[PDB]
C-alpha cells in the first residue's frame, strides 16, 4: 500500500532515470 | 491516513477517511521489470487526484489506467 510520501514501489526512480 | 475495502488498512497522517471502492486503487504504483516507456495514470490516496507515472508495459499492479477518466471511474465516487 502506499504510505506518506512513498506512492511509488522501490527503485521506480533509480529506474525512471535509465529509461530516460 | 487510513483505508478500508472491506477489511480495513492504516497508514501515517491524517485527512477524513477514504472507503475504497477497490482495494488496489491505494496500491502502490509499479513500473513493472519491462523498460518501455508508457504514460498510464494510477490513484494517489495522499494528494486524492489520479496522477501520471511511467510503466514499463509488463506487469506489475492493478491501479494502472490508461486515461484520467478510466482512472476516476474506477477509483472515485460518486
Amino acid at each position: 500500500f502506499q504510505s506518506k510520501p512513498n506512492v511509488h514501489v522501490d527503485g521506480y526512480f533509480e529506474r525512471l532515470a535509465a529509461k530516460l | 491516513s487510513e483505508e478500508d475495502e472491506e477489511h480495513t488498512i492504516i497508514t501515517d497522517t491524517e485527512l477524513p477517511p477514504l472507503k475504497l471502492m477497490h482495494s488496489f486503487c491505494a496500491f502502490k504504483a509499479d513500473d513493472g521489470p519491462c523498460k518501455a516507456i508508457m504514460k498510464r495514470f494510477f490513484f494517489n490516496i495522499f494528494t486524492r487526484q489520479c496522477e501520471e507515472f511511467i510503466y514499463g508495459g509488463c506487469e506489475g499492479n492493478q491501479n494502472r489506467f490508461e486515461s484520467l477518466e478510466e482512472c476516476k471511474k474506477m477509483c472515485t465516487r460518486d
